[PDB]
């Protein structure tokens, strides 16, 4: 096949990794905008989230899709802010090719790496930020000011700040043997067209978006004890047997006593007592109007992963077919749960049943009313990934200032940091202070600003606090202002980010750069 | 720029495309679809969702006209314009002042709470049920289009269908207007064109023995020879007088069910069976044994014969509901019999829209000055505030009054005035006189809106430009565009 | 606007299409395809069916016609023409800076006032009288302007007299009463002989079916009557068990026959089946004196019940003295492989059956699309008593009230005359149109026709002038009898005024799709 | 069969000179392969060079030979009748008319033409040489061409240029003023006229007289090496006779006293020890001096054109008033001015670029033309569209009057009146305005002329799209303007209508 050795590949792959990656800075920081992308399908999607770009991104050459999965790493992890944390690895290759063109072997660029990642943990934990430290009313309106940073939704911060913190706060469950979390991912974000984001609704509990087949049907159903069955049991005229197939009035009376079974397997759903009943496929008017007489309000065109989150947070059990320990047919009463409150509210022209006070498992759902889909696209994946901070906060205290506060210390420590390893691997410190220097440099380059006028001023603030130990404070500052460009304490701007997100952020980081400073010649082998 | 200039140059032919659809001026464009035949109208709904462009941005705008219809449900006449128009003069921006966009929305915010404030300095309140002004207002916005000639008919069954299949359930008008069904016929005029109560169908009558007229109407909604001629005595033991089924009918039921003395019609569409069973009171069978008593026809007053000289078409004449309320589900249709196509298709679109219109009237029963005048009044407040304003943040918030004032000027080159003297007219009299000065649809003259008797809700000025402007801000979001993705 | 003039230019071809169709002297063009079809006629729908078009500003043209078939469906072209002479003053007038808005504004208000001045120029008849003198030269002006004189002298008595077999004292028309016209190749097509009775267009396919019969009893059958192991004896019982089927009826048919009177089978009995028959059947109805057929349709059965009172049955389990008839003499004749029965002597029949007889296919389709366009406009004369005088009178004599208007309808000034004096202008090019297709000159006799205007309307005289294309000279439309209906006028100016704000009102051509 | 081939084809020519017709039209860049950039209203240049698609072009551009002549100015006229004649084929030539039928109405519509054209025009009298009357012609004139700041520069230039040239039986010659300078200096506004004679060539050396009064113009095988120099020194000795002669003889009058101004003129190269000689007796001589600019010498000073040197005689040099002497860029100019009788004038333009100088030099020779043709024939027809207007609407209504065949020619009469129409709606439609609304109030203002019982010609103004008088506005055209375009109107017009067929063929 093609074989090519050398400088060569490496100078590729940095390459195109660096005009990649030159594509999604353009989103770093409050002052950041979205992009488009034409996969000539017919299908667009505009977002900044790194995570779902690199996924669709088409990787040309083959070590691209390292740093796609990399992205795909940050999901499991923390899942938010991807614009501040997938170009930081993408620097490091940039500066990379001189230390290549060196006499530095590469594993000594790995190990000067090593060493200062291992060491920047100790560094991180002398700006840490305890679980009380500043004011932090609720805690979580401080941070919930800074989810709002990165995204294009900013301007609608002084709602959505009240909205995620209010809404999370009945998603404490004990699980795992009696730890105390979030389980995220438990929660259902809604979205509908009109008015704006002050419109939205809060649903402590589970919120299912669907309405009755028949209009005739109640919609209305009130008071506390309100059970719910789940039925994916398909009800349809039975195909045949296995092709032996078999007086067509006994022929159609296999519809007949087909069909009055279907009448006694709801009558046994009328004896339990359920007030909400679910039906996965859809049904004639013949099913239909049993249902209106058995005074339970049913829904068709169910999906089967919305009916999954419903017997996990009230409790009861989904049953895909009636059947018991004998050759009856019925609905047993163990099957059914209890909830606190159950009612159905209209929503922007439109109803859905919301379901609060869950015994079994608690969660919330979000209901937001938005401008439209297209503009609810960047909103939607923005509130998804915030949950995730909001978890990450309560979960740990530890926290840390943005806007640049991190990457302008981290050059303070590796400085004095780089003359006390020196040797070869003094220049690999120096050449990992200053590319993590550059994420900051290319905050203002979004702003059309002045960044080393800033990292000048914050770095000697910066500095202040740690040449004086002993410090009441003439010294000490920090925070960076992108609007009036200034210095000022983020306790005032209220920016703060959870530690976990920028410490497995670098440590992802470390790991990305050397499978590419470990790749000697790279081969392709030509498809039958 | 690299990325820049594709996304303005996407919308930016869009607007000379729907420039010849705004005002009573309005004129058509000729567009070949790829299907191979061809689309000539004045309403861009129907050409924006059809339209093909290269860039994929501009695709995204095509959907924001489509989104308006679904949310308010007017704007097609005038605002459709307004939906690019925005992106026009925002050219001169990043070729110029080479700054971001994010300024703009700054810019915008203000601006838009600024156009709010001065749309109720001129909002007056107006008697939705009185007829006076209302017939004006119906015929403002449908006055666009062919129906000129018939408008004075064609208000009449606007009129008629807001005040009976709306009521109410309390809030407002609101109901759903897809219920209500409005029967298209070419041919004839629309003299013969009536409010009636029950459904009508397109589809003759399986059987030449079967006379047609009805008194008391039974409705049903749907070896060999004696199987299915028990299947017939069971059709009709409750004694029906129509049969409908949405498959074919065999040449063997049509002599079984011709001796019970009712009419049998074949390929009927889902769509008219759920109107039937409500407006008849029957329930759709499926099993055709379930047939039972609880299907007999309700409140039909008579049924006629309505026949074209090709083929026979079912009718069914007007009736009434005894009393002796629930505007939730009403069940009425009107009957529209059209000269030619080309109207026809209009006063589809323009009573769908009078009803979206009237429903927006009933919502908002306050009332602002239309025809062009509240845009040139909100441009002399909107330049006002930016002299007062005097900051960097004036140039992206000027420009705006420039967007105010080229509304009224597409209608201008549409009528063939000069937009000079006149706009220049407009400017220096609604800052002294009145707000109320406006162009005149034909002659295009200072005459004011009062006068003139055209007139247009606050609720449509305030959520077609609030929404217009939020969705000017989509491309201005969008940095940058990536080509040849393949997802 | 650089595209306005390319749907203008591309559009103005359209004109010479139907040019020489149009006129009482017009010609014919002929159009053939690929599959055998040889049409020739002055019809324009058949001729923009198949044709190829290239401007598709020709489909809204086709679209004008859908309205003029279900009214007139004779006399279209001059739709196709009003629009030409539109399209030569499009870029004229608009050159001007008009605005074309502002012109097909104009024609709304010259439409409004052609329908003021078109209940004077009319002329009200009454057809309760049944007038001869009136229908003959009416249908004989309708029928020179599709076939020859050669069949118009043969046709001119058979529309006249077709007309009024359909009529009552309520003035009902029913253009389905009297539909279904015979298609037969047999001599020459001008030998077509009008029947009043109804003709039946199948005949016995056996030697032994009556030759001749008086008194015809008809069953009409429908549902097809063509019918389709341990040892070999029961091959033999299923395949004589197949004529079981058959047979079973057979034996009803001969008892319920000599029912009535059994005793002499002298006259007729006819059965008749959608499908094929069964030869064993065959059998039967030779000794019974019973007349079959083979694959026999099914609408012309329904005419039984609009003369003798018949029925149409579809199964055989329903057989009553209804569904016979009845008949005072039946001719039967034998063409081709079909033989043809002629029902005659009928008491009161109230529709006529037009039989044509030809050559080959060409030759009928001259004289099938001329009965069918010729007694649709007949027909419509007879549903409104109000007339109009024909021969282009009304054209000539309303451009005089539109050129003439000063302080009685102005409106603006210059907007509002631009499109009085192309309307009044647009209607003359239908008389120029006439005469060119006669091989005269158009403008010499428009000017005898504006003098002799000029001359009766200063002596203060009501007279009509109309053209005769025969002589070249002026007429008058009584004198010589043409006359138009009031709806085939009023919807064709109002109709050519909805068509003609089509192409006005289109600003750009705009090309958007995939390729 | 082949007839509407070239109706069809050649409709589309008007539109190229359409736009070129009024003050207020504007201009079309054509550009040439030899870089020569020429921006003009003139249709001289326009249909010259410029590449033709009709075969029918070839007689159009042709046509305008025989106003360029006469009138040069205005020549769209030719084009916009013939793009009009060729729409009227369309509509009346298509209902089946001969070409020929309305070809005959044309002919007897010029002899109609002819009639009316002697009672609309004003006579006036050239004979007190009445500056006032020429300011306003030579006005208007110009706002065809130029702008309104060359205009005010150029009309006293050429008004007191055309009174140079007189005589008691008004005789004024085109062929005697002629020369004219064109040169970048300054600015255009900044053309100077000067009453006499100007000299493009001065001294060449810093002795030479820079201000002088008077001013005396002098118009004009061998066996060794050795051997080889005697044929060069033989031939100085051929130039050094004709200098050597001159010192002697312009000793005739003063020799002694240089404190006058004196003048030699070569055609060819002169001896450069000329300057030293003539340095003593400051005598300037000139180098590459041109040769037909000397014959206007005699209308001055009353000198004598000399060609060689052997012939100089006293009645050569001639009395100067005043000389002066002006250096610009590399080129000396010699001004004679304070003439007693001078008999010629000397145009000269000062300009910028060259596209600035090419609108200025087809300004001045079409506006001297159209000077000529006022003094020459002291009728003046008023302009701005005027006549056609007033001639459409008298042989719009005619019946007893002028007929003819009847309906043969009535057709061809209506042609015309609406052919004529066409020119006032392109003033409108070059300005920006509706010529509908402009047309109506036009013909309102003749209407209540002709009611009013008193003779009135009303013009189109269009700076405010209104009605004008011609007269108080100052616009005028001569009686020879109209003489020859409405007789090769028919010209024009009779070549299409009696073309008959054009076959494609030919000699490969």
């Amino acid at each position: 096949g093609e074989k090519i050795s050398g400088d060569d590949i490496r100078n590729q792959n940095v390459l195109a990794t660096m005009a990649v990656a030159n594509v999604v800075k353009s989103s770093l920081g409050p002052v950041g905008l979205d992009k488009m992308l034409v996969d000539d399908i017919g299908d667009f999607t505009v977002t900044n989230d790194g995570a779902t770009i690199l996924s669709l991104l088409d990787v040309q050459h083959p070590a691209g899709k390292i740093l796609v999965e990399l992205a795909q790493q940050q999901d499991r992890e923390i899942g938010d802010g991807t614009t501040s944390v997938v170009i930081i690895a993408s620097e490091l290759l940039k500066r990379a090719n001189e230390l290549v063109k060196n006499k530095i072997h590469p594993t000594t660029i790995i190990t000067g790496f090593r060493v200062a990642l291992r060491e920047a943990i100790r560094f991180i934990n002398e700006v840490l930020s305890t679980s009380v430290d500043t004011l932090g009313k609720e805690t979580l309106i401080n941070i919930a000011k800074t989810s709002m940073s990165s995204k294009i939704i900013g301007a609608d911060s002084d709602f959505f700040s009240n909205m995620v913190v209010d809404a999370l706060l009945a998603v404490k469950t004990q699980n795992s043997k009696g730890e105390i979390k979030y389980p995220v991912k438990a929660v259902n974000v809604l979205k509908a067209h009109g008015k704006s984001a002050t419109e939205s609704l809060l649903v402590p509990g589970y919120a299912l978006n669907c309405t009755v087949a028949s209009q005739a049907m109640p919609k209305r159903i009130a008071g506390g004890n309100v059970k719910i069955a789940c039925l994916d049991l398909n009800l349809q005229k039975a195909r045949m047997a296995m092709g032996v197939q078999i007086d067509p009035e006994q022929l159609e009376q296999i519809r007949k006593r087909e069909a009055g079974i279907v009448l006694e397997r709801v009558k046994k759903i009328i004896d339990a007592g359920a007030q909400v009943v679910l039906t996965t496929k859809g049904i004639d008017d013949l099913c239909l109007k049993e249902f209106v007489e058995a005074k339970i309000m049913g829904v068709r065109r169910c999906k089967k992963e919305d009916l999954r989150r419903i017997a996990r947070a009230t409790g009861a059990t989904l049953v895909s077919s009636m059947s018991n320990l004998e050759g009856e047919e019925t609905f047993e009463s163990s099957y059914l749960g209890l909830c606190d409150e159950v009612v159905q509210a209209k929503f922007s022209d439109d109803e859905c049943i919301l379901i609060k006070g869950t015994s079994k498992h608690s969660s919330s759902s979000i209901i937001l009313r938005g401008a439209n889909d297209y503009s609810l696209d960047e909103m939607e994946r923005s509130l998804h990934d915030s949950l995730s901070v909001v978890k990450r906060t309560l979960e740990s205290g530890n926290v840390v200032p943005g806007g640049g506060c991190v990457e302008a210390a981290l050059n303070i420590y590796l400085d004095n940091f780089a003359t006390t390893v020196g040797s070869r691997e003094q220049l690999a410190i120096a050449e990992f202070a200053a590319a993590l220097l550059i994420i900051p440099k290319t905050l203002a380059v979004n702003a059309a600003k002045d960044s080393s006028e800033l990292v000048a001023k914050l770095r000697s603030y910066h500095a202040a606090s740690q040449m004086a130990k002993p410090e009441r404070r003439s010294y000490r500052n920090y925070g960076l202002d992108l609007i009036r460009g200034k210095i000022v304490d983020e306790i005032h701007a209220g920016v703060l980010e959870p530690t976990i997100s920028k410490v497995k952020s670098l440590k992802s980081a470390l790991e990305a750069c050397v499978a590419i400073l470990r790749i000697d010649t790279m081969i392709t082998v030509d498809p039958e | 720029r690299q990325a820049q200039i594709s996304n303005i140059t996407a919308a930016k032919a869009v607007a000379d495309v729907i420039r010849t659809c705004l005002g009573p001026k309005a004129m058509l464009k000729m567009l070949l679809d790829p299907m191979g035949g061809l689309v000539l109208t004045n309403d861009g709904h129907a050409i924006l969702r059809e339209i093909d462009v290269a860039h994929p941005a501009a695709k995204s705008m095509l959907e924001l006209s489509r989104t308006q219809d679904e949310e308010v449900g007017d704007g097609t006449t005038t605002v459709i314009i307004l939906a690019g128009e925005i992106l026009a003069q925002c050219a001169p921006y990043l070729i110029e002042k080479n700054i971001h966009p994010v300024i703009i929305i700054q810019a915008l915010k203000k601006a838009l709470t600024d156009a709010l404030e001065v749309i109720k300095q001129v909002s007056k309140p107006v008697d939705v049920e009185n007829d006076a002004a209302m017939k004006k207002l119906i015929q403002a916005s449908i006055g666009t289009k062919y129906v000129i000639h018939w408008s004075e008919k064609m208000c009449e069954l606007a009129l008629d269908a807001v005040k009976t299949v709306r009521k109410d359930l309390p809030n407002f008008e609101i109901d759903i207007k897809r219920y209500v069904r409005v029967e298209k016929i070419p041919g004839g005029d629309v003299l013969d064109s009536r409010v009636l109560k029950g459904v009508l169908l397109n589809k003759d009558v399986v059987h030449p023995k079967m006379s047609r007229h009805i008194e008391n109407p039974r409705v049903v909604l749907l070896i060999e020879e004696e199987q299915v001629q028990l299947m017939c005595e069971q059709i009709l033991a409750v004694r029906p007088t129509l049969v409908i089924t949405e498959k074919g009918v065999s040449d063997l039921a049509q002599h079984y069910l011709l001796k019970g003395g009712c009419s049998v019609l074949r390929r009927v569409k889902k769509s008219d069976n759920n109107r039937i069973a409500r407006v008849t009171g029957a329930t759709i069978v499926n099993r055709v044994e379930d047939l039972k008593e609880s299907d007999v026809g309700t409140n039909c007053g008579l049924f006629k014969v309505e026949m074209i000289g090709d083929e026979y078409f079912s009718f069914l004449d007007n009736c009434k509901e005894p009393l002796e309320g629930s505007g939730l589900q009403k069940a009425c249709t009107i009957m529209l019999r059209g000269g030619s196509k080309d109207i026809l298709n209009e006063i589809d679109r323009n009573l769908q829209d009078a009803m979206a219109v009237a429903r927006n009237v009933m919502l908002s029963p306050s009332l602002s000055p239309g025809g062009g005048a509240t845009e040139m009044a909100v441009s002399v407040k909107l330049a006002e505030k930016a002299k007062q304003l005097e900051g960097i943040q004036q140039w992206p918030y000027q420009a705006v009054a420039d967007a105010m004032e080229c509304i009224p000027r597409t209608l201008i080159q549409n009528a063939g005035g000069d937009p000079i003297r006149l706009l220049s007219q407009l400017r220096a009299k609604h800052a002294q006189g009145n707000f109320t000065t406006g162009i005149d649809g034909d002659k295009g003259k200072i005459v004011d809106m009062v006068s003139y008797g055209i007139w247009e809700p606050e609720v449509i000025k305030q959520q077609s430009v609030k929404t217009a402007i939020e969705s000017a801000c989509l491309l201005l979001r969008v940095d940058d565009i990536v080509s040849g993705v393949r997802k | 606007d650089a595209a306005l003039k390319v749907n203008v230019t591309s559009a103005e071809g359209l004109q010479s299409v139907l040019e020489t169709n149009l006129g009482p002297k017009g010609t014919l063009k002929m159009l053939v395809d690929g599959a055998g079809n040889i049409k020739l006629t002055k019809d324009g729908k058949v001729l923009l069916t198949e044709m190829q078009i290239q401007s598709p500003t020709a489909v809204l043209i086709a679209r004008a016609a859908a309205a003029q078939d279900e009214i007139t469906g004779d006399g279209t072209t001059t739709v196709v023409c009003l629009v030409g002479e539109l399209l030569r003053q499009a870029h004229r007038f608009i050159q001007e800076g008009v605005h074309p808005r502002i012109i097909t504004d104009g024609f709304e208000i010259a439409r409004k006032e052609s329908m003021k001045f078109l209940d004077e120029f009319k002329i009200s008849k009454t057809n309760l009288s049944n007038d001869r003198e009136f229908l003959l030269q009416v249908a004989r002006s309708s029928l020179l302007t599709k076939v020859d004189a050669d069949l118009t002298e043969v046709l001119t008595p058979i529309v006249t007299d077709a007309v009024l077999s359909v009529y009552d004292a309520q003035a009902d028309n029913l253009d389905l009463h009297m539909v279904e016209i015979m298609q037969m190749q047999h001599l020459s097509p001008k030998d077509t002989t009008f029947i009043k009775g109804l003709v039946l267009d199948h005949g016995g396919r056996h030697p032994d079916m009556p030759t001749r019969v008086k008194n015809a009893y008809v069953l009409i059958l429908n549902v097809s009557l063509e019918y389709e192991y341990s040892s070999a004896d029961q091959r033999d019982k299923l395949a004589a068990s197949e004529r079981k089927f058959v047979d079973a009826k057979l034996k009803k048919i001969i008892d319920l026959k000599n029912e009535v009177c059994g005793m002499d089978p002298d006259k007729g009995f006819v059965i008749i089946n959608q499908k094929g028959i069964d030869p064993m059947s065959l059998d039967v109805f030779a000794k019974h004196n019973i007349l079959a057929l083979r694959r026999a349709k099914r609408r012309n059965m329904e005419r039984l019940q609009l003369v003798t009172g018949g029925e149409a049955q579809n199964s055989v389990e329903d057989l009553s003295p209804q569904i016979l008839g009845f008949s005072g003499l039946v001719y039967q004749e034998t063409i081709g492989e079909e033989k043809f029965t002629y029902v005659t002597e009928n008491t009161d029949p109230k529709s006529c059956t037009i039989l044509i007889k030809g050559s080959t296919h060409y030759a009928l389709a001259q004289t099938k699309d001329a009965v069918r366009d010729g007694l649709r406009a007949v027909a419509n004369v007879l549903k409104d008593k109000n007339i109009i005088p024909g021969a282009g009178a009304f054209y000539i004599a309303l451009s005089r009230y539109l050129r003439s208007a000063n302080m009685n309808k102005l409106g603006a000034k210059g907007k509002t005359k631009t499109g009085i004096e192309a309307f009044a202008e647009a209607l003359l090019v239908i008389p120029k149109t006439l005469v060119k297709n006669s091989g005269f000159d158009p403008l010499d006799v428009l000017a005898m026709v504006e003098d002799e205007l000029d001359d009766a309307q200063d002596s203060d005289e009501t007279r009509y002038v109309g053209v005769d294309l025969n002589i070249g000279d002026s007429c008058d439309p009584t004198i010589e009898g043409i006359w138009d209906s009031y709806r085939v006028l009023r919807n064709a100016i109002t109709g050519a005024t909805g068509i003609a704000s089509n192409l006005l009102l289109c600003d750009e051509l705009l090309r958007a799709g995939r390729s």
